[PDB]
């Protein structure tokens, strides 16, 4: 008698920056660079 | 492009739009990852709301271990589950089932 | 002098002044790589335009 | 994390520094700093005092 907590993920991502990294894993990216 | 322009000030226009070029993309690298950085924050950030409302929504009735689950202390059914979903569980009818254990 | 964020062992037997791992290599990684990120040289060469 | 792990066990005081009801020795000082502390143990220990 229990109830968890999530979120949803995939199993492939996209390889993002950030300001603290490089190549961070995410669910979704879209292009700004046409 | 076809006719090509005098050379000095063909050299300045492309040292102008080259400095440009650099001041533009090292300002779409800044923006792409501080917004990233800013869409992770607010995911976390989305999430710890969700964790801490409902750790609120379940008071002493349910103490928390270490993982997101939570050890409801009253055999909580699915109408429970509702309640502590749709913000309409109320603490205050089952702690005095709840609190001996 | 270990790590960044250590703790203070008290038992009434001694002062153990150990050091954390995960978050402190969590933050050492982050700030590397925020200056693997931005200390670097630029990647366009530019040319002598006054004299 | 620290507060996760220890659940009735230790609470806080105000300026940031748990209180142990129970008996901790170096062992769980070794539990508690690389996360193999269990509830499970002291339950009840603590929660009688
Ligand atoms: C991810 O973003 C793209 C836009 O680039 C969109 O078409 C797609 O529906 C989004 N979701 C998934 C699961 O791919
Ligand atoms: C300016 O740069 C372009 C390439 O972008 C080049 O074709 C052109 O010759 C340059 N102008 C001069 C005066 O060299």
């Amino acid at each position: 008698d229990k109830i968890c907590l999530g979120h949803h993920a995939v199993s492939n991502g996209t390889k993002v920056n950030t300001l603290c990294e490089r190549g961070v894993e995410v669910v979704n990216a879209t292009e700004t660079v046409e | 492009e076809f006719t090509e322009v005098e050379k000095q000030i063909g050299n300045v226009i492309n040292w102008t739009r080259d400095s440009i070029t650099e001041v533009w993309s090292y300002n779409a690298e800044l923006l792409v990852a501080m917004e990233n950085q800013h869409t992770i924050d607010l995911a976390d950030s989305e999430m710890d709301k969700l964790y801490e409302r409902v750790k609120r929504q379940l008071r002493e009735n349910a103490e928390e271990d270490g993982t997101g689950c939570f050890e409801i202390f009253h055999k909580c059914d699915d109408d429970c589950m509702a309640s502590i979903r749709n913000n309409t569980y109320d603490h205050s009818k089952y702690r005095e089932e709840a609190m001996q254990n | 002098i270990d790590g960044w964020y250590g703790f203070r062992h008290q038992n009434a037997q001694g002062e153990g002044t150990a050091a954390d791992y995960k978050s402190t290599q969590s933050a050492i990684d982050c700030i590397t790589g925020k200056l693997n990120r931005l200390i670097e040289k630029t990647n366009q060469q530019f040319e002598l335009i006054d004299n």
